[PDB]
RNA sequence: CGGCCCCCUGGACGAAGACUGACGCUCAGGUGCGAAAGCGUGGGGAGCAAACAGGAUUAGAUACCCUGGUAGUCCACGCCGUAAACGAUGUCGACUUGGAGGUUGUGCCCUUGAGGCGUGGCUUCCGGAGCUAACGCGUUAAGUCGACCGCCUGGGGAGUAC
C-alpha cells in the first residue's frame, strides 16, 4: 500500500480544508502516488498478475473520476492534470 | 441495483398478504402514494400513511377478509424494459371488472373505469385482483 | 475451559516452555483440537509456538531422534 | 394483562434453575418410577434409587418435596436431571460449615484405602480421601473396630475434581486437568466415579475435575465380549474404578474396573 | 512408545503395558494407511462420507431414541 | 365459568420448548421467558368460555359428545369426565377412521357386544380353556379400544380433543365429516383443523383434569336443560 | 492454494465515525486468467510411470497381476486454451415460514464460569410455503419480481466435412 504519512501529505496539497479526504481531485493524486510507487516493483516483478489486476483497478478509478471531473468542471480538470503532469 | 419501486411495492404487498402480516413499509414515493390512495379508495387496503422527513417511509396496513387476503393477485403491466401505454376505447378491465387496473393518465393516478368515464387513456401501470 | 481464555493472555509464548510442555504428547506430538478444551484461536498460536520452539531445539520434533 | 407479565417475571424470581428450591411434589408413585412437578413444562421420570436411604427402602410418599436439578432442557416430552445430585450441594455446604469454624464434626468411619487414602461415608453417600486424612496421625484404622466410629477432620480435598479425606478418632486433636496429571497417576490408583453414559463398547465414568475415564468392555466383569455394560453395572452410579494407564496428551486416561 | 519395566513388575503387566502404549500412539493404523497410496479424492470422500454418518447417527437415532420401541 | 387464577394454578399457561412451536400458535402466545412459550390466558379465557357455552348449547338439544385422549397420562381423567356426564370416548388410541369407516367399526362393536352377552349374560360356562383365553383376549382388546363408544349408536354430534396433534387423525376426520371440534391446543400443535381452538397446556395432568371437569359440568348443565 | 522463516502484494470482513453525491448493473465485439496432459528451448532427474522388455495367467491376453522401465512428472522463459473447467444451477438487485450447526467478527452483560442477550459475513445439514415430469429445490431456491447477456428447436450423420 501507500505509508499513510504520504496519504496525510497528499492530502494535505490536495484538499482545499486538509480534513476532507474525499475530494475528487484528491483521489485522483492519491491513486496518482499509489500507481508512481507500483509502478517499480511491477518493473521487478512482471509475472504477479494478482496484484497487476488491482493495479488496473486503480487506474480505471482514476480515470473515470478523472471523467467526472472533466464534466462537472474543466479548470479544476485542467489545474489537476496540470499538477500531477498526466498526459490526460 | 433497483430498477422499479412500483414493482417492488407490489411485490411486498403481495407477500405481507401471503404471511398475514398486518401491514408492509418500505421507501416513500409520490406515485408509490398515489396509488395507496387509489387502493383505499377500492377497498383492497385499510389504510397507508407515510412518514418521515428526509427518506420518508410509506407503511401500508393490509386488509384480511374471513382470514384470507384481499387482493386476490396484483401484477404490473408497464415496466422499465417494456411500457404499456393505452388510449381510453383500449382500457381493458380487470377480472371482467370485478377487479381493477391502476392507471396513471394525464390527470393523475387513477382506476381504469374512472379513466373511461373522464375520457382519457394512458399509462396502465398494473392490474389488481 | 480454555486455560489461556480465562487468563486471559494476548498471545502464545514459545519461549514459555513448561506451559507448552503441558499440551505436548509423550511422544512430542501436539494434542486434539476438538479433544483437548482449548479454544480453536489460542489453539493454533499454540500450535505455532509449538512449532518455533521445536525449531529452536527447545523442543523435540518427536520423542525417538536424536 | 400486564398482570401476566408481571405475573411471568414473578415467577422468575420464585425459581431458579439448579436444584436448589425444594418444590416438586410427589404425585404419582410406582415401582420402579417416582415423578414430581417442580413448576417445570413436565413431570420427571424418577428413579427409585435416587430416592431410598441407606438400606434400600423408600422414604417419600405422596405430597413429599425434594428438588431435582436442571440447566438441561427437553429432547421431545421430559424434564430435569436427578435430585440425589440435589443432596450433593448440601453436603457441600456442610463440608464449607466446616470453614467458619475450622471444624466439620458428624460421625466419620473409614475402614480402608481404594486410592491411599481410607474412605469416608457421610449419611447415605460414602466419599474417598486421601490416604493421609483418614488418620491424624500414623494410628492407622486397621487395628480398630472394623467399620468404627469417629467423625471426620478433614486431612485433604482436591476442591474441583471432588476427593476428600477424613481424619477418623483422636477427637482430642484439633489447560486445567491435563498440565499435572500426575495425581491419581502411578499404576493403579483407585477412584470412586460416576459413570454417565454407556456407548455399547464402553461405560464413560469419569469424576476427576473435567477429565474423562472408559472402562470400555473387556474388563468390567469376569465375562470378555457377552457382556453388554448396560447389563452389567447400572445408569449414573459411583463405582470401583481406578486408571491402568494414563496418556496426559490424546487426554485418554483408560480405566478399568475388573479389579 | 519407549517403555521400562518398573522394579518388582509383572512381565505380563509390562507387555500389556507396551500394548496401551502402542495403541495410544495409534501406530499400527498409521501403517495400515501408508501401506497403499490413496488419492486425494478418495481421501476426501472417507472423511466426508464419515461425517455425513457422523451426522445421522448423532441425530436421528436421537430423534428415533425419543419413541419407545414397545 | 372457570377462573384465571385457577387455570394459573393449574399451569395452563405453560407451554412447549420454543424450538417446538407452530407459528400459528403466535396470536395465542404471550411471551417466552424461560425458552419456554407462554400461552396468554387473557386471550385463551374467553375462547375456553365460549366453547363451553357451545357444548351446553349441543348438549340442550342432545347432542352426543365425544372425548378425545390417549395421552396414556390422563386416560383415566378422561373416561371418568366422560363417564361424570356419561358421554362417550376414546380413552386409548384412535382407530384409522372409526368415524370415517363407521360402518365397519359398527360390525366391530357389535362383535364386541355379542362378546360382552356371552360373558355376562350366558352364565354358559363349559368351554374349552383356550379358546376361553382367546374370547377373553378379544374382549379386552375391543373394550380396550372400543368402551366408550360402544353405545354411541350413530356418529357423534360434535368432538371433544386433548391434543390435536397427537389426535390429528381425528381432527381430519371430523373435518371431513365436519363435526364440530373443540380442541385444547398447545403451541407446538397446529389450530388449522379446529372449529373451536383451545389454547392451553395438552400436556399437563391437574390442567387437563381442569378443562375435562369444566366440560363436564357444562355438558351436565345442557342435559339438565 | 497447506512443513518453518524473511521480502513485495492482492482482496474480504467487522467497528465506529468522516467524505462524494447516482458515479450504477450487464455486456456482443474486444482484453485478460485459465487443471491435467502436451509442445519448444535451456537445466534438472530421488520416487513414480505411458511407451518398451521380460514373467505370469488365459483359448488366446498387444490387459488386468509380478519384475524392470524410458519420456514426463521438478526448475527458468515461451506455446498450447481444452476437462464431469459440476452446484451438469450466467451475472446484479429486491422480497418471502423455521431448526440445527460450523467458522469469523463485533455490541452489551455481575465473564460472579468453560457463560447470558443481541448484531454483522461466509458456510454444512433438515425442512415449511411455494415451485417441479418426478426426483428434489427450498432466505446460498429450482419460490415471488425487475435489468443484461448467454444457449436450446427430434434422433443420428456431427461438434463431423469445406
Amino acid at each position: 500500500s501507500l505509508s499513510t504519512e504520504a496519504t496525510a501529505k497528499i492530502v494535505s496539497e490536495f484538499g482545499r480544508d486538509a480534513n476532507d479526504t474525499g475530494s475528487t481531485e484528491v483521489q485522483v493524486a492519491l491513486l496518482t502516488a499509489q500507481i508512481n510507487h507500483l509502478q517499480g516493483h511491477f518493473a521487478e516483478h512482471k509475472k504477479d498478475h494478482h496484484s497487476r489486476r488491482g493495479l488496473l483497478r486503480m487506474v480505471s478509478q482514476r480515470r473515470k473520476l478523472l471523467d467526472y471531473l472533466k464534466r462537472k468542471d474543466v479548470a479544476r480538470y485542467t489545474q489537476l492534470i496540470e499538477r500531477l503532469g498526466l498526459r490526460r | 441495483s433497483m430498477q422499479d419501486p412500483i414493482a417492488d411495492m407490489l411485490t411486498r404487498i403481495r407477500n405481507g398478504q401471503a404471511a398475514n402480516k398486518a401491514a408492509v413499509t418500505m421507501p416513500s414515493s409520490k406515485l408509490k402514494v398515489a396509488i395507496a390512495n387509489v387502493l383505499k379508495e377500492e377497498g383492497f387496503i385499510e389504510d397507508f400513511k407515510v412518514e418521515g422527513d428526509t427518506k420518508p417511509e410509506l407503511e401500508l396496513t393490509l386488509k384480511y377478509f374471513q382470514g384470507k387476503a384481499v387482493v386476490e393477485s396484483i401484477q404490473r403491466v408497464s415496466r422499465p424494459g417494456l411500457r404499456i401505454y393505452k388510449r381510453k376505447d383500449e382500457l381493458p378491465k380487470v377480472m371482467a371488472g370485478l377487479g381493477i387496473a391502476v392507471v396513471s393518465t394525464s390527470k393523475g393516478v387513477m382506476t381504469d373505469r374512472a379513466a373511461r368515464q373522464a375520457g382519457l387513456g394512458g399509462e396502465i401501470i398494473c392490474y389488481v385482483a | 475451559f480454555c486455560r489461556f481464555t480465562a487468563e486471559g493472555v494476548q498471545e502464545i509464548d514459545y519461549k514459555d516452555i513448561a506451559t507448552l510442555k503441558n499440551y505436548i504428547t509423550e511422544s512430542g506430538k501436539i494434542v486434539p483440537s476438538r479433544i483437548t478444551g482449548t479454544r480453536a484461536k489460542y489453539q493454533r498460536q499454540l500450535a505455532r509456538a509449538i512449532k518455533r520452539a521445536r525449531y529452536l531445539s527447545l523442543l523435540p520434533y518427536t520423542d525417538r531422534h536424536q | 394483562e400486564s398482570f401476566a407479565q408481571l405475573f411471568e417475571e414473578s415467577l422468575k424470581e420464585i425459581e431458579t434453575r439448579p436444584g436448589s428450591i425444594v418444590r416438586g411434589v410427589v404425585v404419582a408413585i410406582d415401582k420402579d418410577v417416582v415423578l414430581v412437578d417442580a413448576g417445570l413444562k413436565s413431570e420427571s421420570a424418577i428413579p427409585a434409587e435416587q430416592f431410598k436411604n441407606a438400606q434400600g427402602e423408600l422414604e417419600i410418599q405422596v405430597g413429599d418435596e425434594v428438588d431435582v436439578a436442571l440447566d438441561a432442557v427437553e429432547d421431545g416430552f421430559g424434564e430435569t436431571l436427578l435430585s440425589r445430585e440435589k443432596a450433593k450441594r448440601h453436603e457441600a455446604w456442610i463440608t464449607l460449615e466446616k470453614a467458619y469454624e475450622d471444624a466439620e464434626t458428624v460421625t466419620g468411619v473409614i475402614n480402608g484405602k481404594v486410592k491411599g487414602g481410607f474412605t469416608v461415608e457421610l449419611n447415605g453417600i460414602r466419599a474417598f480421601l486421601p490416604g493421609s486424612l483418614v488418620d491424624v496421625r500414623p494410628v492407622r484404622d486397621t487395628l480398630h473396630l472394623e467399620g468404627k466410629e469417629l467423625e471426620f477432620k478433614v486431612i485433604k480435598l482436591d476442591q474441583k475434581r471432588n476427593n476428600v479425606v477424613v481424619s477418623r478418632r483422636a477427637v482430642i486433636e484439633s489447560e486445567d486437568p491435563w498440565v499435572a496429571i500426575a495425581k491419581r497417576y502411578p499404576e493403579g490408583t483407585k477412584l470412586t466415579g460416576r459413570v454417565t453414559n454407556l456407548t455399547d463398547y464402553g461405560c464413560f465414568v469419569e469424576i476427576e475435575e473435567g477429565v474423562e475415564g472408559l472402562v470400555h468392555v473387556s474388563e468390567m466383569d469376569w465375562t470378555n465380549k457377552n457382556i453388554h455394560p448396560s447389563k452389567v453395572v447400572n445408569v449414573g452410579d459411583v463405582v470401583e474404578v481406578m486408571v491402568l494407564d494414563i496418556d496426559e496428551e490424546r487426554r485418554r486416561i483408560s480405566l478399568g474396573l475388573k479389579q | 512408545p519407549v517403555i521400562k519395566v518398573r522394579e518388582n513388575e509383572p512381565f505380563d503387566v509390562a507387555l500389556r503395558r507396551f500394548k496401551r502404549s502402542c495403541e495410544k500412539a495409534g501406530v499400527l493404523a498409521e501403517v495400515r494407511r501408508r501401506e497403499f497410496y490413496e488419492k486425494p479424492t478418495t481421501e476426501r470422500k472417507r472423511a466426508k462420507a464419515s461425517a455425513v454418518k457422523r451426522h445421522a447417527k448423532k441425530l436421528a437415532r436421537e430423534n428415533a431414541r425419543r419413541t419407545r420401541l414397545y | 365459568t372457570v377462573s384465571m387464577r385457577d387455570m394459573l394454578k393449574a399451569g395452563v399457561h405453560f407451554g412447549h420448548q420454543t424450538r417446538y412451536w407452530n407459528p400459528k400458535m403466535k396470536p395465542f402466545i404471550f411471551g417466552a421467558r424461560n425458552k419456554v412459550h407462554i400461552i396468554n390466558l387473557e386471550k385463551t379465557v374467553p375462547m375456553f368460555n365460549e366453547a363451553l357455552a357451545e357444548l351446553n348449547k349441543i348438549a340442550s338439544r342432545k347432542g352426543k359428545i365425544l372425548f378425545v385422549g390417549t395421552k396414556r397420562a390422563a386416560s383415566e381423567a378422561v373416561k371418568d369426565a366422560a363417564l361424570s356426564c356419561d358421554q362417550f370416548f376414546v380413552n386409548h388410541r384412535w382407530l384409522g377412521g372409526m368415524l370415517t369407516n363407521w360402518k365397519t367399526v359398527r360390525q366391530s362393536i357389535k362383535r364386541l357386544k355379542d362378546l360382552e352377552t356371552q360373558s355376562q349374560d350366558g352364565t354358559f360356562d363349559k368351554l374349552t380353556k383356550k379358546e376361553a383365553l382367546m374370547r377373553t383376549r378379544e374382549l379386552e382388546k375391543l373394550e380396550n379400544s372400543l368402551g366408550g363408544i360402544k353405545d354411541m349408536g350413530g356418529l357423534p354430534d360434535a368432538l371433544f380433543v386433548i391434543d390435536a396433534d397427537h389426535e390429528h387423525i381425528a381432527i381430519k376426520e371430523a373435518n371431513n365429516l365436519g363435526i364440530p371440534v373443540f380442541a385444547i391446543v398447545d403451541t407446538n400443535s397446529d389450530p388449522d383443523g379446529v372449529d373451536f381452538v383451545i389454547p392451553g397446556n395438552d400436556d399437563a395432568i391437574r390442567a387437563v383434569t381442569l378443562y375435562l371437569g369444566a366440560v363436564a359440568a357444562t355438558v351436565r348443565e345442557g342435559r339438565s336443560q
